[PDB]
């Protein structure tokens, strides 16, 4: 079987990549014009 | 993209790297067989189905330590030819390990560097480990630094070598070997850090209360340094410090790159519970002349640059508070031509403790890597050792009979002598 | 109509501006999926100054992310309001800027600047005319300073008539991360005078200081600082996007705040600021907005402005308010505070009313002043630069990628020329 | 009333046109059994251009499948959309043409050309008036370059009035395969200059260039880059296949793009194209298709249009659009970018508008232009040809099967003067 | 219709032909008796109830290694006339095999090659395997090529020899067998590939880790070259390279048709699943100047054309990057009249595991057959040995007794001498 083609009929490619990320463990606070909870 | 190939050469380099990869596999979640049940990209490869072979090159001339890894618990962790080993050792001789038997193993050394760097895309630095107070550590430590410099340019070559101790050196030719090392780690090592054993001995005795530590009980603190220093290379942090950061904020002149290291809090389980671990006190316990991993107090010199790597749940406000209380405290000096001199890289990921080790589960830690003019003392205590021994030509017939020409002792001593005369030149 | 391209470079530029695109989304009604969640045309009628229609109805922000490291700009995508940014406005590049001006401006910034001029050209030329550019970057580091300086010289010769408004953060003397920050600052300043129409100095000492003495925080963090900058960032632009009694575009800020072309270094303060102790316990009418913006522990620089004069000064107000109360309170400022204002020009205060208050407040104010006290920022960085350059500190890096020793001497001489120009009017 | 007969030769030719018949099928509702599903008058009123009836209601393509091996024409038949073509129109040949131009042209291809010419005379001459022929081949192998040009020579003498549009695939030599690429390329060019009305130059490296820096694919396969070629093949003959506001024809392209008969080698491109996570970020208007139809990378040939001049250019817009924008944007590119546009022809642009956009999309456009920068393709094959030629390279195959030495020098002459004729108008 | 006839002459040709005819037989799936439990048409006929019979002609003059074929497991798969034998051997004597005891078995061989070629709907080529350095492989084999060229012309005669290795040869009179068999290998041969035994020993002892390889393990890697070379003959792929494609892109001038082999995804268990074997990794190891299968180091030679035959799950764009990174490497140099010097083929069928063998599961492979001026040294090495032995006419009384004059020796050294002369004039 030939390799599958990754491009739709509307010439937009089908299946996406994932970026090789960087440990998305962060912390979140608030001071959003109100100063911390 | 970001990635560090680590070359361990010499028997000290092997067991240091054995603690390093025990921590690296545990922290990142790789089993001893190489299976998880991008952070693996900075130190491991990616094989067929969930496998991660370490990007490490174990190199030695004696076979008795390399094959013990092959017959040890991490046999299938490593692809079984990055652990190259010769048939005969270097006999505590720079001439043997650099000129005669290192030549027939350096070709296999660089061939494995080629295959380990062809699959890599954007190598950040060669992190070298050796003991300069030994035979193959000094000898092949020179021979790899010449060969990697002539082939791989640009890219940084760090060297976390172990200098001979002032008092407990466990050798008698220990000043010949690391006088001849000075030709290697001066003009061919990018950044060199001193980590001698009698200092981690005192740290374990004073902080961890281990009266009789072994080499393993030192190497696990050494692995904590490698984990903290490459931490921003693999885990997300508030301020990022990579190898290019680590050289541009911290190395003033091309020929001054010799360094010291300091870690805090190295605190055991029975003590960490009865104490606060805060950002302020781990800094003043870091700028203290007993947590230095070299017997070199900074009060006998002047600082030039500092590279605090805070790592844990540290808020960046208290980091600046710690820097502020260090800008006070006239005991700690700083050179006049550097009004600044604090590169603070903050990570988020807390330290990984080895089960059955000797550190408690801490939430925050700091790794000093500092440059000072006091580090000229680290060579200056050795100047007596080489003159007293080269005077009536002791232990010379091994070196000149091996193939190293006579006279090389003199300009290796003169290169070392110009190293101190550079350090009090920059410290005035 | 008018448009603004938001250039942002470096870890500081990307993180501060991501907070700006958070606030401008909450203020325009942009949901974090690209849609409009509010119901009022007084928000959406000028979304065509910071956004572009994208067929489905999605308002893509008109920003150019740029960083010479795939680091924190990948972390921008991870967080909330991080998928609004268009992915081919992301200028990647593996390389890795060591904190170094000539890596950003001579060696590694050069192979990466050809892509970001392409992205700026595809956006700016797609419309008829735009009001100008807006750049957020850091002087201390390498990728934000060295590359951001080269872009603002490239787009200056490309469009030599649109504004160059630079929300730049200057290195701090006490809070000192990065060792080579005074070098990268001084090499950035001497081109920033000749290729930027407006520069707005945001020192991180005062961003900390606002948090724990007026906002009464316990753990001031970086996200707190980026919101304080961003409230100022909308507080200079809202007369464009939103209607008002007395409108003021950014070129009206340019001509009324720059007596002489070389001097354009400003100080900002956004002060309807309070804490939880007094958020109920505080009047928020006009006269104390002017009391708080003309207050020393309020400006976003460690540049205590009682030690200098106030050559020009604008205060772009917001909220439901009267035109007499703004005029008579700032006349009250010019009257009682007389020694700290300049004397050879009259009415050194600019009025403008932006009739829509920010979200959660009934009125606000943003003060942008051209105080000559900014010369003590250039006196401290010059002090650190001369302390290093006498004994040739950290220069083997900078000469390695081909930036000469002489480039530092015009960097210091030009920066001394800015000190002297700010001195002769004082 | 007008018919295009598609002849595909070579492994490249058969695989590209298999995607071409796949995309023409779903542009026309044709199921891969010949049945037609979906109800639309416009999708069958002009289907006689590419399909014929079969007194069973089966729409059968005008395909004249050719390769000197029972290889890829077995995979075309066995794959999807492979039952459409007639089994009679599958001329095989079993001897093999091993990447040798003289094999397909002289000594093995001359005994099967008498059967594929019989097939194309049975299928194309049996109507009132055929519009022309469409030939798909690569000038890199032995079948497409050798047998393809042999049929091109025989068709132009039997029908010296009809338009032969040839979607040739030139050997892109930066990264490629087979060592005899310059021999097969140059030995075909000195025939395509005389007996070929239109030659659209396609290079594989530019197809990878779109697939890497425009579509952001993971693994660009041969199927994906054959899909992009079939986009341009369908888009050129759009007006010939559907009604529109400003209809065109292949002869309208020929008369508006060929200033002199030898200069007919076009740069082709096609782009309402976008990445995977950006079609919901990117709008769709006539200026946006325009800016991605001139720029640098939308060209399917590896020739930079900036390194030269446009002698003449054309734009085949598709879909519902305003006729003011399709005229004003061609003016806007004409007067803004004037250096890359010749002056001894004023107003070098043709626009033409289809009303039916392609499937899924709202508007598309294809470029065909006669840029003089095509000299850098013939030069990039000549400098490889003369390198091999000076020391009498892989040649005893070519000379051993009936070619004298004068044919190779005549190959160098008619392709060196082609570059020189492009010099006179740059 | 695609059909290659293998002609295995000599003891070594029978043994390498054994390991070849199982990548042909039961890689297509046919059982030992000859039943599948039409890709087989490349190597097999079909005789009714699923009996596919090998298209081979086995030639030997000693009836002892071909008798092992008649008595082994696979005696009912070969037809009992395809295993042609003799009564007495040739005994490293080129004149016996070509003039005396060759002209009673050659008439049977040409009958079986006739019956196996009129059963052909288009014969791609004669893949004849021999051992230069013996008696019936250098003798009878030379006469077989002369008879096959006169009758069966214009269709290819790809020959893979077993040219005598430089040091290891396990004979003494092999220079006379090699130099005087050069005439057939230079005129009556369309493609010649030098394939000695030391280089297979080196591949087995370095990559494959079998430190004690036997001839059976040497026949392994030779067979994997053959299956990858005819891979596109029988199986689909992105690009196909049949035997006409092969000779037309690798033979610049008609006299020069000598090439080198390398099939280097050579992995084995412990060195198999640890290493990520990508397209870049296998291509670099194929061009590596130690995996050449001739002891024919090309670092002192000029590459002319290459025939990288990727086989497996190889993506064409990965082929494109692998070719590019070979071109940018400086020690891999190419002659100046060849800007395009690669013929990339891609098969879809993956390489096959070996149970009880030496290799393992690999998803991709490379088999590049390359012509170079470096191959001029495999003939100049044996020029030294022939010149020394023919100086005082050692072993000549044998060769002259059964029917050749001593002038055959001088004209074959002349044919060798005009041979290397044509390489340095092509290279310069
Ligand atoms: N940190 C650490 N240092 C060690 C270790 N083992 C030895 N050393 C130090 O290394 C010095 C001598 O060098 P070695 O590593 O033992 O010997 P070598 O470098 O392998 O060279 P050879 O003499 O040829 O074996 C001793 O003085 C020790 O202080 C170890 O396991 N960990
Ligand atoms: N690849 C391979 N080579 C072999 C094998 N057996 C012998 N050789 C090589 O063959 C050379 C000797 O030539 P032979 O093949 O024995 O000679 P021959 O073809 O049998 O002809 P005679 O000498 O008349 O028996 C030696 O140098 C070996 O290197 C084998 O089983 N496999
Ligand atoms: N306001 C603000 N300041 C920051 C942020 N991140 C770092 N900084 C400050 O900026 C300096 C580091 O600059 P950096 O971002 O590394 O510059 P770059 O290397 O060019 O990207 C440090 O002194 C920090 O105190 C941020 O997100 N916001
Ligand atoms: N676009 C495209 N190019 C191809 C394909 N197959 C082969 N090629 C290219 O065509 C060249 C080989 O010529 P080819 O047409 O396959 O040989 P032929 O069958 O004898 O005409 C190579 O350089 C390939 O890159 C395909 O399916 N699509
Ligand atoms: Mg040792
Ligand atoms: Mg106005
Ligand atoms: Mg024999």
């Amino acid at each position: 079987s030939p390799p599958e083609s990754s491009l739709q009929s509307n010439f937009v490619p089908s299946h996406e990549e994932v970026g090789r990320h960087k440990r998305f463990l962060v912390n979140s606070r608030d001071s959003l014009q109100g100063n911390m909870i | 993209m970001r990635e560090v190939i680590s070359i361990h050469v010499g028997q000290a380099g092997i067991q240091i790297g054995n603690a390093c990869w025990e921590l690296f596999c545990l922290e990142h979640g790789i089993q001893p067989d190489g299976q998880m049940p991008d952070a693996f990209n900075t130190f491991f490869s990616e094989t067929g189905a969930g496998k991660h072979v370490p990007r490490c090159v174990f190199l030695d001339l004696e076979p008795t330590v390399v094959d013990e890894v092959r017959t040890g618990t991490y046999r299938h962790l490593f692809h079984p030819e990055q652990l190259i080993s010769g048939k005969e050792d270097a006999a505590n001789n720079f001439a043997r390990g650099h000129y005669t038997i290192g030549k027939e193993i350096v070709d296999l050394s660089l061939d494995r560097i080629r295959k380990l760097a062809d699959n890599c895309t954007g190598l950040q630095g060669f992190l070298m480990f050796n003991a300069v107070g030994g035979g193959t550590g000094s000898g092949l430590g020179c021979l790899l630094l010449e060969r990697l410099s002539v082939d791989y340019g640009k890219k940084s070559k760090l060297n976390f070598c172990s200098w001979p101790s002032p008092q407990v050196s466990t050798a008698v030719v220990e000043p010949y070997n690391s006088v001849l090392s000075t030709h290697s780690l001066l003009e061919h090592t990018d950044v060199a850090v001193m980590l001698d054993n009698e200092a981690i001995y005192d740290i374990c005795r004073r902080n961890l209360d281990i009266e009789r530590p072994t080499y393993t009980n030192l190497n696990r603190l050494i692995a904590q340094v490698i984990s903290s220093l490459t931490a921003s290379l693999r885990f997300d942090g508030a301020l990022n410090v990579d190898v290019t950061e680590f050289q541009t904020n911290l190395v003033p002149y091309p020929r001054i790159h010799f360094m010291l290291s300091s870690y805090a809090p190295i605190i055991s389980a029975e003590k960490a519970y009865h104490e606060q671990l805060s950002v302020a006190e781990i800094t003043n316990s870091a700028f203290e002349p007993a947590s230095m991993m070299a017997k070199c107090d900074p009060r006998h010199g002047k600082y030039m640059a500092c590279c605090l790597m805070y790592r844990g749940d540290v808020v960046p406000k208290d980091v600046n508070a710690a820097v502020a209380t260090i800008k006070t405290k006239r005991t700690i000096q700083f050179v006049d031509w550097c009004p600044t001199g604090f590169k603070c890289g903050i990570n988020y990921q807390p330290p990984t403790v080895v089960p059955g080790g000797d550190l408690a589960k801490v939430m925050r830690a700091v790794c000093m890597i500092s440059n000072s003019t006091a580090i000229a003392e680290v060579f200056s205590r050795m100047d007596h050792k080489f003159d007293l021994m080269y005077a009536k030509r002791a232990f010379v017939h091994w070196y000149v009979g091996e193939g190293m020409e006579e006279g090389e002792f003199s300009e290796a001593r003169e290169d070392l002598a110009a190293l101190e005369k550079d350090y009090e030149e920059v410290g005035i | 109509m008018r448009e603004i391209v938001h250039v942002q470079g470096g870890q500081c530029g990307n993180q501060i501006g991501a907070k700006f695109w958070e606030v401008i989304s909450d203020e325009h009604g942009i949901d974090p999926t690209g849609t409009y969640c509010g119901d009022s045309d007084l928000q959406l009628e000028r979304i065509n100054v910071f956004y572009n229609e994208a067929t489905g109805g999605r308002f893509v922000p008109r920003a150019i992310l740029m960083d010479l490291e795939p680091g924190t700009m990948d972390s921008v995508r991870a967080g909330p309001f991080g998928q609004l940014f268009r992915p081919d406005n992301f200028v990647f590049g593996q390389t890795g800027a060591g904190n170094n001006w000539a890596k950003g401006h001579y060696t590694e910034g050069a192979e990466l600047i050809d892509s970001v001029l392409d992205v700026v050209r595809k956006e700016a030329e797609g419309c008829d005319c735009l009001q100008g550019f807006q750049i957020t970057h850091s002087l201390g580091g390498g990728t934000g300073s060295g590359m951001g300086t080269l872009l603002i010289s490239k787009v200056r010769e490309e469009y030599p008539d649109r504004i160059m408004e630079t929300f730049s953060v200057f290195p701090s003397p006490k809070v000192s991360d990065t060792v080579v920050e005074p070098y990268n600052a001084t090499l950035s300043v001497h081109q920033l005078v000749e290729n930027a129409d407006e520069v707005q100095v945001i020192d991180n000492e005062a961003l900390y200081d606002i948090c724990f003495r007026t906002l009464k925080l316990t753990t001031p963090t970086y996200g707190d600082l980026n919101h304080l900058v961003s409230a100022a960032m909308s507080g200079v632009t809202c007369c464009l996007r939103f209607p008002g009694q007395l409108n003021s575009d950014l070129r009206k800020l340019a001509v009324n705040l720059i007596p002489f072309p070389r001097l354009h270094f400003f100080l900002i303060g956004f002060a309807p600021l309070t804490s939880r102790g007094s958020q109920q316990y505080r009047a928020l009418s006009v006269p104390e907005l002017t009391q708080q913006m003309f207050d020393a522990k309020n400006m976003m620089c460690a540049s205590d402005p009682r030690h200098g004069r106030y050559l020009t000064a604008s205060a772009m107000f917001r909220g439901r308010m009267s035109t007499k109360e703004v005029d008579e309170q700032m006349l009250n400022v010019q009257n009682k505070n007389s020694s700290y204002f300049v004397e050879w020009i009259p009415n050194n205060m600019k009025s403008s009313v932006c009739d829509i208050p920010p979200k959660g407040l009934k009125m606000s104010v943003t003060f942008v002043g051209n105080s000559t006290a900014i010369q003590e920022m250039f006196k401290r960085v010059s002090d650190q630069f001369t302390a290093m350059f006498r004994r040739k500190a950290f220069l083997h890096w900078y000469t390695g990628e081909g930036m000469d020793e002489m480039e530092f001497t015009e960097a210091e001489s030009n920066m001394n020329d800015l000190v002297s120009e700010y001195q002769q009017y004082q």
